[PDB]
């Protein structure tokens, strides 16, 4: 269970990661767009903000939250 | 040796000359802008990379862009 | 108009206050973004970028140190209130051997009154480490009335201190002439602070403390001794206890100072009723201190023709290998604030340490060798205080350096000569280091290797290759037949550390002999290497601070800069502020073996009980000789076996203890945010959550900004050090409050 | 218990996934950075200017989120390590009780447990653990020159 | 667009993108970059103005 | 009951926890003296764990095979006082803070030296909205109505 | 004392150049000077000038330039910064054409020029496999 768990972390980071390196050195803004409007992945780096920000606010929600309850109980 | 680029987003103010340790950048006659002077890279040999260039560059994203590349006795500081 | 001072020289307003960052000539603007806050505290007590007068400095420096000294008497009239009023010390005193020291009582407020211990006495509250206990019954307070009335003084001195600093800052400044009067300074203080001060207390002792602890050790209740003022106005109750004062002080005056051999003695070791060092011995120490320091105050000429010039003295010291000497040092200290306080605050910790040592070594208190968690906790403290003062000393070395140093006043002087050979220093200092650490640390792996392969015989153990400390039994041997052969007019040695008998007070152990072993020689080993990189570090923050061959103008960067770039293949951390902080670091890690090895010597192979027999049976049973040879042993026979106290303190009175250790475990792991990261990445994800904001128009005018490199790698060694400190500080609590 | 340490497994995916998506969208610029695209996936910084850029690149981000993607792992393997000790053991009771606050982890669990791996080699002898509980060492020792 | 005038920066690379700015001085002469914007949010390095061209910003109604 | 719990009035290991407390109280109360303050605190230790004991076991709590307390937030309103009347209180405090914050801020942004405003705080402006935030659920669903709640474009965005 | 009478009296420092400085490429600054200023070293410490020609040599471009800089803090401008490969081939360095790089001086052509602000970079997808 550990050595797979584990595994299954290091291939999701690895994901991760290579969708950063196509994002930098694969990613083309004009093939992902026609007229104008975006396609559905160009469209992922307009609500950029959005995204990370409510990454943030549930990161931030969860850990305030579970770190309390868990220190109340200590 | 690193790679450093001007762009005509130059003002002229000569920050980045006077800031250069290894003197690379030098200021060139242009007529782009008010000050009617560009700054220049001829010595990028010399180039090290520390940025302290674009530290001192007041346009809104930088006029001079220092691109580090390969590496040299030169450009890695190396007194030995 | 006087030639000393200049009067109302700053106007008593509040305008000032209602501008923050005044003092700053950037800071004054007003913020713009939150780099100004953080801006505004690291910049508040940087009096040399406030103001371009040497004067001014001095005079900020004067009136700070007025308001730390009355702080700490604030502290200390706390302390005293405390013992008075919520401690159990009139309870302690008629039992201190088996009443636990309280002096904080707990509100019954969210279930917290658990923290209520049993300390004894019919008292609840939590058990006190800091000796306050011992140090009052040693100054002979036998009453809570008097510990009330001492921290009555204490405000009244807070509030004296307090004026004095904002009267010599608004109302009468002193001038620069003044307080470069350094021949004058150390004149005062040596005679003055220091002599007179150990002749007061002398006084006091003889006075006070001798009658009153010794009619304390014969069993007369604290309620019928005398009060303290009788036994002056009375040379009758005084005269019994010690039977030379009825000669007055005739003896004094004739020379005739034989006579006061009742109540001066030297006799070294311990008193077999308290444990503690002769209070006699004490007087008479404090008394030889006394006239030292005071001889010591008539050296450096100040207003007659009389006494020595320090620049006199220090031009006079050159040599063939040092070119010009001493010569300039004498402007370097009279015109550097950073460079007295590099000096002052290095001998500073190095004399706190060596009060650590002392302090357990020769207990100065009655029953407070018996009392184990003062003992630890008291060591503790005083050793990290010691390595702070001296990284911070260090730290100011460098900063001089940066600023203050003048090439052309420092021609061919002791500093110039350094740093011209800088690299020297600092490559063989790396050798040193590599040698000591490789040697130390690898015989520990080495012994653990050996141990996990089943080679018992190949460890470098006693019972295998042994590595006797040779040296340092000598000297132990050296010491404990000083009395009558070296020291002859000595009856006992200075510490039964040295060697003698097992001094047990109450069937614990007070002082024993402490045997050095094969264990003792690799902990030593460890100590020196760990003290050596961290010197190397602080040596390479302070020679480098200026110019390098990395960055040759590194100087005009500053003292505290984050880097100067991703070039040279990369000039991280080149500052000399970069190097204050890894130092920090290295003294953390030095300073936590240090008192690692100090807890598990002292429990295993000092302390204990004594049976009536003469039986010894330590807390852990001499497990230190053996296990503490190797890596694991400290994990497991230290660190896993005595924190089994920290973990199963939960539902007692200890508790606290375990929710500070979690919780300083949480701020360590807290700071390794910081430490790991960079603001390129904070500051980007600052940039989506002010676009959130932006979006729900609550974005603040003061535009939200990462914290500096140099302030975000502050922040985790903050960390780092509180959650290490804390967490080492709630094991050894707990670990020596429950055994 | 189980509630609340699938609540922390939750907040461990959720601020991995954060970083990593960070990184991934703020590969191509950022307002710090508005051409990290012409630097390259992995590259050391921008330069002390602008406040300081350290750790900009997605490298970076990537970087970063190891750290906690091997502590949500962690979280995870404990939970279930400590779930199934409690279970084979048969003090399911023991999870039960001390599973909702930390110190119950860190004295069941860690301090609990470790006490047969520590004890693979003695002053007195060794067991075929010994090679764990030098293994243990090991890891101890590899992680802090990390830290180094 | 002229001194006092307020516009929209449409220069993608730029920390008051999409945001308004006060119009300095609209240089007359044949300068590549014309226009002075005056911000009140300081940018990263701290300057709170920039030199735009005419067809980087965008007049507020 | 609900999940296989029981009711803390009928679970015996929750007696059994109040009487294991309670006697290690006594025990400790047996080594004072007379109505010494020690044995008062003590006896107010007793007596608080006692009331504690029986409020939450009159309280429509349900225990576990531990005797301890557990919390019923799957949203039922038979154990509403659990979680869902404490999140209620929760928002409306949370959003009584959030709403006068942004109230400040945006007032304040209209002013000469918005900046020195967020240091140095307009303390009668920050008094006036600070108790102006109970309505934060009606002014907040008036704001957004209006279109006020939202920025549009004039929010700034990175490169890509 | 000195191999060279122009030499600045400097007791030696153990910053100086190393063997890279004998097979690769040295650097020499001279200047001359109204007054046997006191300054500091690059390298080491303090030294002093000499009242008339000085020369310095030294292991990189970047520390005769922080000389330099210091120099112009004596009102000294004149100093100027040779590059010697392993034999004796000077290239005088700084000031290139005899005007200080911050003053634009005519005959300077722009090298490293982008007519274009950082937006009109080309994107990286497109400049693969070249
Ligand atoms: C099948 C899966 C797969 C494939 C095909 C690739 C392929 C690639 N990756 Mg990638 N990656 C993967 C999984 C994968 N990765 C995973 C799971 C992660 C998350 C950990 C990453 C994280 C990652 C990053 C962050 C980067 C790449 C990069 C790259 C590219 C260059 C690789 C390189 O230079 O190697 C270099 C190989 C090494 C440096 C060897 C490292 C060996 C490590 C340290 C382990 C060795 C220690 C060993 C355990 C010793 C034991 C100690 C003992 C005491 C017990 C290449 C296209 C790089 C790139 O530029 O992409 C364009 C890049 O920056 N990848
Ligand atoms: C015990 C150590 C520790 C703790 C508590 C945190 C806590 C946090 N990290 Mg973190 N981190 C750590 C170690 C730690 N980190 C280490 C070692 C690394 C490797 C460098 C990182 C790398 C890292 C990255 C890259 C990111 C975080 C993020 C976060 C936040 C996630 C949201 C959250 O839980 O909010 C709740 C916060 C807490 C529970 C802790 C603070 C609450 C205290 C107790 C309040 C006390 C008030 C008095 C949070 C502040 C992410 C973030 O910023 O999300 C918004 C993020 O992007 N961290
Ligand atoms: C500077 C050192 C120092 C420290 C650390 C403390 C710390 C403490 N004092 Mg204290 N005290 C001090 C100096 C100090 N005092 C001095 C100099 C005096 C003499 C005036 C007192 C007189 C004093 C009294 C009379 C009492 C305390 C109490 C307390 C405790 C509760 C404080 C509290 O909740 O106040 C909260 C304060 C505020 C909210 C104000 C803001 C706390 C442990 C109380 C205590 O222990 O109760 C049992 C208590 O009754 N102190
Ligand atoms: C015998 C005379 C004498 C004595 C006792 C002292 C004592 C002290 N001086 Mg001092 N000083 C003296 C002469 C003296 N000085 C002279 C002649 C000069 C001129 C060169 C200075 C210049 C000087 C400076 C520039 C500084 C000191 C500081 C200090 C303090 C060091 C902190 C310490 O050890 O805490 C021990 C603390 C105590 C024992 C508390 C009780 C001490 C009280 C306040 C008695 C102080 C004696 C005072 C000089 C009497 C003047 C009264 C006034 C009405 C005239 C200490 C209180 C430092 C300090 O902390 O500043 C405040 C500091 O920065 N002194
Ligand atoms: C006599 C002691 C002494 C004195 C007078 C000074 C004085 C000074 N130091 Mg200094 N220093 C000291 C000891 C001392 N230091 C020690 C022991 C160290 C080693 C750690 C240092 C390390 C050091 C560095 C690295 C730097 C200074 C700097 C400075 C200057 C500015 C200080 C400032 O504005 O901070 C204002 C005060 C603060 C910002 C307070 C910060 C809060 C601290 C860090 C946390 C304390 C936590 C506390 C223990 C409570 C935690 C409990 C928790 C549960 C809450 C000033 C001249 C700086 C400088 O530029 O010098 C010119 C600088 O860069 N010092
Ligand atoms: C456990 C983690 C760890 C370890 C092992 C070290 C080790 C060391 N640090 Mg440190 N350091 C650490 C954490 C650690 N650090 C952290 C967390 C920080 C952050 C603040 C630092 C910051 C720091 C600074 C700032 C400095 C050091 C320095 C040193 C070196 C001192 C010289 C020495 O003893 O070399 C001897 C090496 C050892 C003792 C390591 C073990 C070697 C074994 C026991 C013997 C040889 C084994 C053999 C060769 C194996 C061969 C087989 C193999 C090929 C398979 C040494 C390499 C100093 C330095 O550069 O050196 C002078 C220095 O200036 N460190
Ligand atoms: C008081 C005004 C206020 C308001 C309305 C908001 C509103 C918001 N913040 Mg936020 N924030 C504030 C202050 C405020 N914040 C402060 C002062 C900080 C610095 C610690 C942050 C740090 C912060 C982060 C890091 C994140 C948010 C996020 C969010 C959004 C989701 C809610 C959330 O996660 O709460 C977060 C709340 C906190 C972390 C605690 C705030 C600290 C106190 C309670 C607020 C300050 C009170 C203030 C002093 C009152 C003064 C007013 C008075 C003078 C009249 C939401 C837009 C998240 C987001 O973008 O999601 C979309 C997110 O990731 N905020
Ligand atoms: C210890 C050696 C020692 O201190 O001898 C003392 C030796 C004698 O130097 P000087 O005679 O020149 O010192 C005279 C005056 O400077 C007094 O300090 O000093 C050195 O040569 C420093 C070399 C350290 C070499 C480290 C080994
Ligand atoms: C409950 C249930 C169910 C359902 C289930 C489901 C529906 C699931 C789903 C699941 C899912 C749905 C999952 C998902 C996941 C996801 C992930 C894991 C992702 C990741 C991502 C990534 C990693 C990305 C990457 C990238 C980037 C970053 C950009 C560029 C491109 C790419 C793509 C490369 C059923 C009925 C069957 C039955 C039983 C019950
Ligand atoms: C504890 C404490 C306190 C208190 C303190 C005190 C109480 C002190 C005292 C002190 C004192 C009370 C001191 C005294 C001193 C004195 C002296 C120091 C004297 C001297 C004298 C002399 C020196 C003389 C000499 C001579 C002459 C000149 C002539 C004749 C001959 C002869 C020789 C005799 C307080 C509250 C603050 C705070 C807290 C802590
Ligand atoms: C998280 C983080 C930030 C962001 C951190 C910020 C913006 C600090 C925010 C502090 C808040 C706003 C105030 C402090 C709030 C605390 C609750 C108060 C302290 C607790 C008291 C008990 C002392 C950096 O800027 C940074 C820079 C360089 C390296 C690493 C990091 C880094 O890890
Ligand atoms: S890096 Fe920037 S500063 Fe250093 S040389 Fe090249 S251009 Fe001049
Ligand atoms: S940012 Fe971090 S890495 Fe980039 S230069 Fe400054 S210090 Fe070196």
């Amino acid at each position: 269970y550990t050595h797979h768990q584990y595994i299954a972390g290091f291939l999701m980071v690895g994901a991760f990661a290579h969708g950063a390196i196509f994002f930098v050195r694969d990613y083309d803004p004009a093939v992902n767009t026609r007229n104008g409007e975006k396609n559905v992945l160009a469209r992922m780096l307009e609500h950029k903000e959005a995204i990370i920000s409510h990454l943030s606010w549930v990161s931030l929600f969860l850990g305030f939250h579970t770190l309390g309850i868990y220190v109340h109980n200590d | 040796s690193h790679t450093v680029k001007i762009y005509d987003t130059c003002i002229g103010c000569t920050q980045c000359v006077r800031a250069c340790p290894t003197d690379v950048l030098e200021m060139v006659p242009w007529d782009g802008c008010k000050a009617g002077q560009i700054a220049s890279a001829p010595r990028t040999e010399d180039c090290v990379g520390c940025k302290r260039c674009e530290t001192a560059c007041p346009t809104d994203f930088l006029s001079v862009r220092v691109y580090l590349g390969g590496e040299t006795t030169r450009s890695l500081g190396l007194a030995y | 108009k006087s030639t000393i001072v200049d009067f109302n020289p700053v106007e008593t307003s509040f305008e000032k206050w209602a501008k923050p960052g005044q003092f700053s000539r950037t800071l004054a603007k007003g913020p713009k973004t939150t780099t100004w806050i953080w801006n505004l505290h690291a910049d508040a007590h940087d009096f040399d970028i406030q103001t371009n007068s040497l004067q001014e400095v001095s005079r900020k420096i004067f009136s700070a140190h007025f308001g730390q000294l009355a702080v700490i008497f604030l502290w200390l009239s706390g302390m005293h209130f405390h013992g008075a009023y919520f401690s159990n010390y009139s309870a302690w005193l008629t039992n201190p051997t088996s009443t636990k020291p309280s002096a904080q009582i707990v509100w019954p407020i969210v279930g917290q009154e658990v923290l209520n211990a049993d300390v004894g006495g019919n008292f609840q509250g939590i058990q006190i480490t800091s000796g306050f206990f011992q140090l009052w019954r040693a100054e002979g307070i036998t009453s809570e009335v008097e510990l009330y009335w001492t921290a009555v003084g204490g405000l009244v001195a807070s509030f004296l201190m307090l004026f004095a600093g904002w009267f010599h800052y608004h109302k009468a400044a002193p001038k620069l002439e003044w307080f470069q009067n350094v021949e004058s300074m150390l004149n005062h203080h040596l005679a003055g602070l220091l002599g007179l001060g150990s002749l007061s207390w002398a006084g006091h002792q003889i006075h006070i403390a001798l009658p009153i602890n010794k009619l304390l050790d014969l069993g007369v209740s604290p309620e019928e001794i005398p009060l303290p003022y009788e036994f002056i106005l009375n040379r009758d109750l005084i005269a019994q206890l010690y039977p030379s004062f009825n000669k007055g002080l005739t003896p004094f005056f004739t020379l005739n100072w034989g006579e006061y051999s009742d109540f001066l003695t030297f006799k070294g070791g311990l008193n077999p009723v308290t444990g503690g060092l002769w209070l006699t011995d004490t007087a008479h120490h404090h008394l030889a201190i006394a006239v030292l320091f005071i001889v010591a105050g008539h050296m450096y000429k100040t207003n007659w023709f009389l006494g020595h010039s320090i620049k006199t003295i220090l031009e006079a010291h050159k040599g063939p290998f040092t070119g010009e000497g001493h010569k300039g040092l004498y402007e370097v200290l009279t015109t550097s604030w950073h460079a007295q306080l590099a000096i002052n605050l290095a001998l500073f910790g190095s004399l706190s340490i060596i009060v650590a040592h002392h302090m357990y070594a020769m207990p100065p208190y009655p029953y407070i060798a018996i009392d184990y968690p003062t003992q630890l906790s008291l060591f503790t403290h005083h050793v990290w205080i010691g390595g702070f003062c001296i990284v911070g000393g260090a730290a100011h070395g460098a900063i001089f350096f940066v600023r203050d140093y003048n090439a052309a006043n420092n021609y061919n002087n002791l500093i110039d000569r350094v740093i011209r050979h800088r690299d020297a220093i600092i490559s063989h200092l790396n050798w040193v280091c590599i040698f000591l650490g490789c040697h130390s640390f690898g015989l520990y792996v080495h012994n653990d290797t050996m141990r996990a392969l089943g080679r018992s015989q190949d460890l470098f153990s006693d019972n295998a290759i042994a590595l006797k400390p040779i040296f340092a039994q000598f000297i132990q041997n050296l010491h404990t037949l000083a009395p009558g052969s070296t020291a002859p007019n000595a009856l006992t040695t200075v510490s039964y550390a040295f060697g003698g008998d097992v001094i047990s007070v109450g069937s614990k152990i007070a002082m024993m002999p402490i045997s050095l072993g094969t264990a003792d020689f690799l902990v030593h080993h460890i100590h020196a290497f760990t003290i050596h990189v961290t010197v190397l570090i602080l040596l390479k923050g302070v020679l480098y601070s200026r110019n390098s061959r990395l960055i040759p103008d590194k100087a005009n960067l500053g003292f505290r800069f984050p880097c100067d770039g991703p070039g040279r293949g990369g000039t991280c951390q080149v500052s000399a502020w970069d190097h204050v902080f890894l130092g920090l670091f290295w003294m953390y890690n030095s300073i936590s073996i240090v008192i690692f090895h100090f807890s598990w010597k002292m429990q295993s192979d000092v302390w204990g009980t004594v049976s009536p027999t003469g039986a010894v049976s330590h807390i852990t049973g001499g497990n230190f000789a053996q296990s503490s040879i190797t890596i694991n042993g400290w994990l497991r026979d230290f660190l896993w076996s005595q924190a089994a106290q920290v973990v199963q303190s939960y539902g007692s009175s200890l508790s606290a203890y375990g929710l500070i250790f979690l919780g300083a475990h949480f701020i360590w792991a807290f700071s390794l945010m910081f430490l790991f990261s960079g603001r390129g990445y904070w500051q980007e994800l600052i940039e989506s959550i002010v676009w959130a904001h932006n979006k729900l128009k609550v974005a603040p005018s003061i535009q939200p900004r990462a914290l500096s490199i140099t302030q975000g790698r502050a922040v985790g060694v903050a960390h780092y050090l509180l959650g290490g400190i804390g967490t080492t500080w709630a094991f050894f609590l707990a670990r020596i409050i429950s055994v | 218990g189980d509630f609340l340490v699938h609540h922390a497994i939750a907040l461990g995916l959720h601020t991995t996934t954060l970083i990593l998506v960070k990184g991934a969208l703020d590969a191509r610029g950022s307002k710090l950075m508005p051409d990290k695209k012409d630097f390259g996936y992995s590259f050391p910084c921008d330069g002390p200017g602008r406040g300081g850029t350290c750790d900009i690149s997605a490298w970076d981000a990537f970087y970063l989120a190891m750290f906690w993607m091997l502590n949500t792992i962690g979280w995870v393997t404990f939970y279930w390590h400590w779930k199934h000790l409690t279970l084979w053991q048969g003090n399911q009771v023991q999870f039960n009780e001390s599973s909702n606050y930390i110190m119950g982890w860190l004295r069941d669990y860690l301090w609990l447990n470790s006490s047969p791996l520590i004890n693979g080699y003695n002053p007195f002898g060794m067991n075929s653990l010994s090679v764990w509980a030098w293994m243990f060492l090991f890891g101890h020792l590899v992680w802090a020159t990390g830290f180094m | 667009i002229q001194k006092g005038s307020t516009v929209r920066i449409l220069r993608k690379e730029s920390y008051w993108y999409n945001e308004s700015g006060t119009v300095v001085v609209v240089d007359q002469s044949k300068v590549r970059y014309p226009v002075l914007v005056r911000f009140t949010k300081v940018n990263y390095a701290g300057t709170n103005t920039n030199n735009f061209g005419l067809n980087e910003v965008e007049e507020v109604v | 009951d609900i999940g296989g719990l029981n009711p803390c009035k009928d679970s015996e290991v929750f007696q059994k926890r109040l009487a294991k407390t309670v006697k290690k109280l006594e025990n400790r109360l047996k080594k004072y003296e007379e109505g010494t303050p020690p044995q008062i605190a003590i006896q107010q230790q007793i007596t608080q764990t006692k009331q504690r004991f029986t409020r939450y076991a009159d309280s429509n709590l349900l225990c576990g095979n531990d005797g301890l307390p557990h919390l019923i937030t799957d949203g039922r309103w038979s154990h509403g006082s659990e979680f869902l009347l404490p999140s209620i209180l929760f928002l409306y405090i949370s959003g009584w803070i959030g709403w006068v914050g942004r109230k400040y801020i945006r007032t304040v942004g209209q002013t000469s030296n918005p900046t020195e405003k967020e240091i140095i705080i307009d303390v009668p402006l920050a008094i006036s909205i600070m108790t102006s935030g109970f309505l934060w659920p009606f002014a907040a669903w008036q704001e957004f109505l209006s279109g006020d709640l939202i920025a549009s474009d004039e929010t700034i965005t990175t490169s890509p | 004392k000195l191999k060279q009478s122009d030499f600045p009296k400097f007791e030696g420092s153990t910053g100086g150049w190393l063997s890279a400085a004998k097979n690769e490429e040295k650097y020499v600054i001279i200047w001359t000077s109204k007054d046997a200023s006191l300054f500091e070293m690059p390298t080491g410490g303090t030294a002093k000038m000499n009242a008339g020609n000085n020369v310095a040599y030294f292991a990189r471009k970047e520390q005769c330039l922080a000389l330099g800089s210091q120099l112009r803090g004596f009102k000294i401008t004149n100093y100027k910064i040779f590059r010697i490969y392993p034999p004796l081939d000077i290239t005088l360095l700084h000031p290139f054409d005899g005007v200080f790089p911050e003053k634009v001086n005519q005959g300077r052509s722009p090298v490293g020029k982008r007519d274009a602000s950082i937006g009109g970079n080309p994107n990286p997808a497109s400049l693969k496999f070249q």
